[PDB]
């Protein structure tokens, strides 16, 4: 006789799994434990505007945005 | 905008105003390190189980 | 470049059981051919075996008077060779009359172009290999706002002929190669812009503004 | 900018999945917080489960996908041979 | 013997589906979870008026 | 624009599916809240 | 009236082997004018597409709610 039972369980969020929990309890246990599975973002240099920072002048924040975006470009090109 | 990030922008603007491109690039790289490349604008809270 | 379509020819060498679903004609022509103005290019020709048990009943009559219906089961290993080709723009094809590439996905991989093992809206899943699906999009605006301009395919034995007849498995221009599927050790890759595909789980949500911040 | 008052007043857990942070597309982890989150008004979610900060809003795109693929392959092979010989 | 069971569930709103639920409880559990199944909008340039 | 007072008063949850948000016709996702909900 | 209030103006039909004859006898599988082609059905690999105005169908789940005004707010 030969018996081989392999179970691989991968969880993201919710109550941690173990063989002693039913699927109902796992599904109802996600009331507090939450994990972001998907997300979207925007480049950081696009929010830099005098409209976002009225305190600073125009050309100063413009140069700030220019150096930030060229830093990002150098960062992406290095790798 | 968050206080630390605004302060970092203030420091970068002040360094640029002094006509110094040496420390400006280093500070920009440090800011990139501290605050990533993209600011998350939306997320999807959830769960998964395989 | 311009991608005119793909088609997978299926040739049966024993029986007619494996080519019933593993064949796929060209989308634009409805056959294993290419649209006018395109050159069919051998993408990859490979083979596939599969064992199946067929039950058949035969009415045998000995001496024309002793007739009996006997049912027998035979386990036959069907062999079929499948050839996938692709249609590239031979010259100045009319624009924008053509097809676009929306990404690929398999049963074991994930397609970042849609973050899911499927295709976006306005995309048809077309079968090229035993497990490779290609998202094919017809609308001009839908492809322009969702799909990505394409450079060409190449395989373990054939390269992209658009390099600048010797054949090199190199992406021309600023385009980059990325894996699509593995078919019995033969690497399959496609050339697309490196900017759109950065290998990051972040969704490339690029919309407005369409310009860097204008100076005062 | 402390939400402990919200917890004491509403006795409800605040949402732990909050956007607005800086994310590197290269190594794919969080580096820090770029947005400032405030709890002056203790803005609660619609269905009464969390108290999001005043700088975010939640859209109830509730979706559930369950897939169950169970494949069972059973094979049995039994062979019996009884040979009896008698010589008298 | 060969058995193959394939289940696909696609939900929009309501209690998160699990194998051990009947449709009665699912329908009675919609009293607090809802998602916009349909929507209709107007152009935003149409609002900004005197 | 805090509806919590209504929750403490009537002890009855609030509607989550609410209009007035901006919807992009291209990617089809909410982008922000335009109308004010008092 | 029901068609005018619900239907969309039509451009023509074309398939994997036959094109719209309204282009301007050679036949080309290209929607004329400002009409765009959209897929309808796939029959054994033969593509079927129809030509309609691009303004109506924009590829969004949002309902094309267009009624009044039939002119922009007139200037002073
Ligand atoms: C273990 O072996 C027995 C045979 O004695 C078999 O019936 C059973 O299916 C095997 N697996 C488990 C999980 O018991
Ligand atoms: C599983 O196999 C058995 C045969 O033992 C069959 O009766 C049954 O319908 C199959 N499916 C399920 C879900 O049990």
């Amino acid at each position: 006789l030969s018996n081989r039972t392999n179970s691989r369980v991968q969880s993201f969020g919710g109550v941690p799994f173990y063989p002693g929990i039913t699927l109902e309890t796992w599904q109802k246990g996600i009331t507090n434990h939450l994990v972001a599975i998907d997300r979207a973002g925007l480049p950081l240099h696009f929010f830099i505007k005098p409209d976002k920072l009225p305190g600073l002048p125009g050309p100063l924040v413009k140069k700030l945005s220019k150096t930030v975006e060229t830093a990002v470009r150098h960062y992406y090109t290095f790798n | 905008l968050s206080l630390g990030f605004t302060k970092a922008l203030m420091d970068i603007c002040d360094q640029l105003e002094k006509n110094q491109t040496k420390m400006a690039t280093y500070l920009a790289e440090l800011l990139i390190l501290n605050y990533g490349t993209h600011v998350i604008t939306s997320v999807d809270a959830g769960a998964a189980l395989v | 470049f311009t991608f005119g379509g793909v088609y997978q020819e299926c040739t049966e060498l024993s029986g007619d059981v494996l080519c019933q679903n593993l064949e796929q004609k060209n989308l634009l022509t409805g056959d294993f051919s290419c649209p006018p103005g395109y050159s069919p290019v051998h993408l990859l020709s490979q083979t596939h075996e599969e064992g199946y048990s067929r039950l058949e009943c035969k009415k045998k009559c000995t001496l024309k008077i002793f007739c009996k219906t006997v049912c027998e089961d035979v386990f036959r290993v069907a062999k079929a060779e499948f050839r996938a080709y692709w249609c590239v723009a031979a010259g100045q094809v009319p624009d924008n009359s053509g097809l676009l590439f929306g990404g690929v996905f398999t049963d074991k991989t994930i397609n970042p172009m849609t973050n899911a093992q499927s295709c976006p809206a306005g995309y048809i899943p077309l079968n090229l290999f035993e497990s490779l699906k290609v998202c094919v999009s017809l609308d001009y605006e839908l492809g322009f706002k969702f799909s990505v301009p394409f450079g060409g395919f190449f395989s373990c034995i054939m390269g992209n002929p658009l390099v600048n007849a010797p054949s090199l498995k190199k992406c021309p221009g600023g385009f980059s190669q990325h894996l699509a599927v593995i078919s019995d050790g033969c690497q399959v890759s496609y050339c697309v812009k490196a900017g759109i595909f950065t290998g990051g789980s972040l969704l490339p949500v690029r919309l407005p503004p369409y310009t860097k911040p204008p100076l005062m | 900018t402390g939400f402990q008052i919200c917890k004491n007043a509403l006795k409800l857990p605040v949402l732990e999945v909050l956007p607005g942070g800086g994310w590197d597309n290269l190594r794919n982890v969080d580096m820090g917080r770029v947005m400032d989150l405030t709890y002056t008004n203790c803005k609660t979610t619609e269905d009464g489960q969390y108290i999001i900060p005043d700088e975010v809003y939640t859209i109830p795109q509730k979706e559930s996908n369950l897939e169950m693929n169970s494949e069972v392959l059973e094979s049995w092979m039994n062979y019996q041979s009884t040979t009896s010989l008698s010589i008298n």
